[PDB]
RNA sequence: CCCGAU
DNA sequence: TTCCGAGATCAGACGAGATCGGG
DNA sequence: TCGTCTGATCTCGGAA
C-alpha cells in the first residue's frame, strides 16, 4: 500500500529536483525499506518538505477533500516563513469553493495543487512524454530572432497542461521540447505557454 | 463607451441596427421566388 | 511476457495502481492522454493511432503526413479535432469558415463583431479571385531590364 | 543568401509561366530560336540556355526578402 | 465527407522559405516540415531519402573503374573523411551525415572481414589478381558515392511553398 | 454510345442569375470543376491556374 | 424529383 | 441557518462523397 | 435519421 506514501515523496523530490532546487541525492532515491522507518504508523502530518532554490513548501493534508479552512491552517505559516511557493498534494481533490482561494490569493503566494493519483507516476519519465525543458529569458530571444518570430505565433501549450503544471510555469514562458525520432532523435520543437 | 464592450466594433456598426426598421430589397439583377416574399411584406406593411 | 488491456477510459486512475509500470502505458483515446499526460503525449498518440490503423488496413503512408496532421491538430493549446467546431478554434478568417459548414451563423456572428479579415489562405483567395499565395504565388518575380537610380539635374 | 540554391518546381513553373506570356506579347527573345511557335517551348529553350531576364523575389515570411537571379540557380 | 473536412482545415499550410511550416495567419505549426524537411514523395522506402545499399551498388556498376588501386579499410575511412569535410556537406544536417558515416564504416568492416579470410592487401598485390575484386570500393566510386548521396539528399527536400497540408489531406483521405 | 455523350463547350450560354456556364449538354454544357478538384489544383501548388480556371474562364 | 452512367 | 458554488441531468441543434445523362 | 456538442436548470454539501 505504502507504495504511495513513499512514491509520492519519491515523485515530488524528483519534481522539485527538476524545477531546480537543491535536493541531496541520498534524499532523492529511497527504497521502501528506507521509508519502512515510518511505514506502520501513517496508515493506522509527519510529511512536509521545505526545499530552497539553487522556496517551495509541499503539503499532504490528511483530509480527503481539502476545504478552505484546511488551506487557512497553513495560509498563516505560509506568510510566517516568508516562503513564496507551495504545493498542496491532496487525496481526493479540492472542494469547488477552495480552488478560487488559490486564485484569489494569486500573486502573493503561488501554491499549486496536485492530486494523489496524478502524482503516483512521474509523467516526465513516461515514454510518450518527451523531455520538456524550460528555457531562460535569453533563450527566448535567440529563438525568436533565429526564426524572426514574434513571441506569439509559436506553437502553444496550455498553462493547466499536466507537464506545464509539473514544471511550474507561469504564462509567457517558452518550453523546449526534444521529441525523440528514429532517424535523428533530436527533433526539437518549442512551445509558448498559455 | 459600452459599445466596444459588447465587442461590436462601432466603426462597423452600433447595436441599434440589429433590428430592422428599414430593409434593403435586393436588386433585380440577382433575382430574375424571393420577389414573392418581398411583396408579401409590403402587403403586410 | 504479460500485459493487460482494459476497455476503459479513466487513465490516470489506471496509471497509478500498484503493479502497473505507469511509465509504459498508452491509450487509444487521444483526449484522455491530453487531459492526463500533457499535450505532447497527445500528439504522439495521434501519430500512433493513425499510423496503427493505417498499417492495419494495408495502406502504407508516410509518417511525415501524419507528423503534420497531428502537429496541426495540437498546436493551439489543446487537441482541436477537425470537425465543424474545431475549425472555429483554428482559423480567424470568416469566408474560410463560411465556405465550410454553418454558413448562416458564421456570417451573421462575424457581422455582429466588426470582423476585419484579411484575405489569405486559399479558401478566400479563390472566392475573391486573387492568385493564392500557397505554392506558385508565394514568391514574386522581378524583371532584369536595364535600370538604375540615376543622378538628377542641377536646378 | 540563406534559402535553398535549388530552383524549386514552383519557381520553374512561374518563371516559365511569365516568360511564356512575356514572349507571347512580342518580347525580345534571347535564344535565336529555331522555328518554335509555341511560346512555352521557347521559354524552356530560354531556361536551358540560362538567359531569362527575371529575378525571383523570395519572401521570407517575416517580411524580409532575398533576391535570386535565374542565372544564379540550379535547375533540374 | 472526411475528405472534405480534412482539406477544409489543412489547405492553407505551406512550407515557407525559411523551412518553417506556418498557417495562413503566420502562426507556426512545424518548425521544420516533419523533422527533416523532406518530401514524402521523393522519400525512398523505409522513410529514408537514400537506402544506401542500393546507391552504392549502383555506383559500383555505373562506374567500375579498372586499373584502380581499390585499397580499403585503411584508406576508405580516410578518403571518406577527406571528402566529407571538403568545401561541401554543410547544408547536410548531421543526422543524415552521421548516417552516411555509420554506413561507410558498416561497409568498411565488410571489406576487412573478407580480407580477414584471405588476400592480404600488403600493397594491393597478391599472386591471384582476382581477389581484389571481392569488395571493390575504389576511390573514384566512393567520391561519386558521396556526391550522389549528397545531391539525392539535397534534391529530396520539401520545396518551399508546396501546399504541404494539401498534400496531407489527399494522403490521409485517399 | 459515344455519340450521345461526346461533348465540348468552347464558349456558349451562361446562366441568367449567376453568369456561369450552364449545366447540361442539352444546354451546351460546361462541366463543374468541383471543389474536390479544387483541392487537387491546390495540392499541386498551381496558383495561377486556379485564378485562370475559376475566375478567368468561368466568371470574368 | 425519379431514373440511369461511373 | 445560511448559501454560494458546482456536478448532474434534458433539449436543441445542423452535419452527412463527387460528377454526368435523360424524361 | 440519430448523431453529435452546448448550455440551461435543479440539489445535496461545505464554508463563515
Amino acid at each position: 500500500e505504502t507504495y504511495r506514501l513513499w512514491k509520492i515523496r519519491k515523485t515530488i523530490m524528483q519534481l522539485c529536483h527538476d524545477r531546480g532546487y537543491l535536493v541531496t541525492q541520498d534524499e532523492l532515491d529511497q527504497t521502501l525499506e528506507e521509508f519502512k522507518a515510518q511505514s506502520g504508523d501513517k496508515p493506522s502530518t509527519d510529511l512536509t518538505v521545505l526545499v530552497a532554490h539553487n522556496q517551495m513548501f509541499v503539503f499532504f493534508p490528511e483530509e480527503p477533500k481539502v476545504g478552505i479552512k484546511t488551506i487557512k491552517v497553513y495560509c498563516q505559516r505560509m506568510q510566517e516563513e516568508n516562503i513564496t511557493r507551495a504545493l498542496i498534494v491532496v487525496q481526493q481533490g479540492m472542494t469547488p469553493s477552495a480552488k478560487q482561494s488559490l486564485v484569489d490569493m494569486a500573486p502573493k503566494y503561488i501554491l499549486e495543487q496536485f492530486l494523489q493519483q496524478e502524482l503516483l507516476i512521474n509523467i516526465t519519465e513516461h515514454e510518450l512524454v518527451p523531455e520538456h525543458v524550460v528555457m531562460t529569458k535569453e533563450e527566448v530571444t535567440e529563438l525568436l530572432a533565429r526564426y524572426k518570430l514574434r513571441e506569439n505565433q509559436l506553437p502553444r501549450i496550455q498553462a493547466g497542461d499536466p507537464v506545464a503544471r509539473y514544471f511550474g510555469i507561469k504564462r509567457g514562458q517558452v518550453v523546449k521540447i526534444i521529441r525523440p525520432s528514429e532517424t535523428a532523435g533530436r527533433y526539437i520543437t518549442y512551445r509558448l505557454v498559455q | 463607451e459600452d459599445v466596444p464592450l459588447l465587442l461590436m466594433n462601432p466603426e462597423a456598426g452600433k447595436p441599434s441596427d440589429l433590428i430592422l426598421t428599414r430593409l434593403l430589397v435586393p436588386p433585380l439583377c440577382i433575382r430574375p421566388d424571393l420577389t414573392m416574399k418581398l411583396t408579401e411584406i409590403i402587403f403586410l406593411n | 511476457k504479460y500485459k493487460l488491456l482494459v476497455e476503459g477510459d479513466n487513465l490516470r486512475a489506471v496509471m497509478a495502481t500498484h503493479g502497473v509500470k505507469g511509465t509504459r502505458t498508452t491509450s487509444n483515446n487521444t483526449y484522455e492522454v491530453e487531459k492526463t499526460l500533457g499535450i505532447e503525449a497527445a500528439r504522439t498518440t495521434i501519430i500512433n493511432e493513425i499510423q496503427y490503423t493505417m498499417v492495419n488496413h494495408g495502406m502504407s503512408i508516410d509518417r511525415r503526413h501524419v507528423m503534420l496532421l497531428s502537429d496541426l491538430m495540437t498546436y493551439k493549446g489543446e487537441v482541436l479535432g477537425i470537425t465543424r467546431f474545431g475549425l472555429a478554434k483554428m482559423k480567424e478568417s470568416v469566408l474560410m469558415l463560411a465556405s465550410f459548414e454553418k454558413t448562416a451563423d458564421h456570417l451573421f456572428d462575424a457581422a455582429y463583431f466588426g470582423q476585419k479579415d484579411s484575405v489569405c489562405g486559399v479558401s478566400e483567395c479563390i472566392i475573391m479571385g486573387i492568385p493564392m499565395n500557397i505554392g506558385t504565388g508565394l514568391f514574386k518575380l522581378l524583371h532584369k531590364a536595364d535600370r538604375d537610380p540615376n543622378p538628377p539635374k542641377r536646378p | 543568401r540563406i534559402t535553398t540554391p535549388y530552383m524549386t518546381k514552383y519557381e520553374r513553373a512561374r518563371v516559365l509561366g511569365t516568360r511564356a506570356l512575356q514572349i507571347a506579347m512580342c518580347a525580345p527573345v534571347m535564344v535565336e530560336l529555331e522555328g518554335e511557335t509555341d511560346p512555352l517551348l521557347i521559354a524552356m529553350k530560354e531556361l536551358k540556355a540560362r538567359k531569362i531576364p527575371i529575378i525571383i523575389r523570395r519572401y521570407l515570411p517575416d517580411g524580409s526578402y532575398e533576391d535570386w537571379g535565374v542565372d544564379e540557380l540550379i535547375i533540374t | 465527407y472526411m475528405q472534405r473536412r480534412l482539406v477544409k482545415s489543412l489547405e492553407d499550410l505551406c512550407s515557407q522559405y525559411d523551412l518553417t511550416v506556418r498557417s495562413s495567419t503566420g502562426d507556426i505549426i512545424q518548425f521544420i516540415y516533419g523533422g527533416d524537411g523532406l518530401d514524402p514523395a521523393a522519400m525512398e522506402g523505409k522513410d529514408e531519402p537514400l537506402e544506401f545499399k542500393r546507391v552504392l551498388d549502383n555506383i559500383k556498376a555505373v562506374f567500375p573503374c579498372p586499373s584502380e588501386p581499390a585499397l580499403s579499410k585503411n584508406e576508405l575511412i580516410l578518403t571518406t573523411e577527406s571528402i566529407m569535410k571538403k568545401s561541401e556537406f554543410l547544408c547536410c544536417q548531421d543526422s543524415f551525415l552521421q548516417e552516411i558515416k555509420k554506413f561507410i564504416k558498416g561497409v568498411s568492416e565488410k571489406i576487412k572481414k573478407t580480407r580477414d579470410k584471405y588476400g592480404i592487401n600488403d600493397n594491393g598485390t597478391t599472386e591471384p589478381r582476382v581477389l581484389y575484386q571481392l569488395d571493390r570500393i575504389t576511390p573514384t566510386q566512393v567520391e561519386k558515392f558521396l556526391e550522389t548521396c549528397r545531391d539525392k539528399y539535397m534534391r529530396a527536400q520539401m520545396e518551399p511553398g508546396s501546399a504541404v497540408g494539401a498534400l496531407c489531406a489527399q494522403s490521409i483521405g485517399e | 454510345m459515344v455519340l450521345d455523350k461526346m461533348h465540348a463547350r468552347a464558349r456558349g450560354p451562361r446562366a441568367v442569375l449567376t453568369r456561369q456556364p450552364t449545366e447540361g449538354r442539352s444546354r451546351d454544357g460546361g462541366l463543374r470543376l468541383g471543389e474536390m478538384e479544387r483541392d487537387c489544383l491546390i495540392g499541386y501548388g498551381a496558383s495561377m491556374l486556379l485564378l485562370e480556371r475559376l475566375m478567368i474562364s468561368s466568371d470574368a
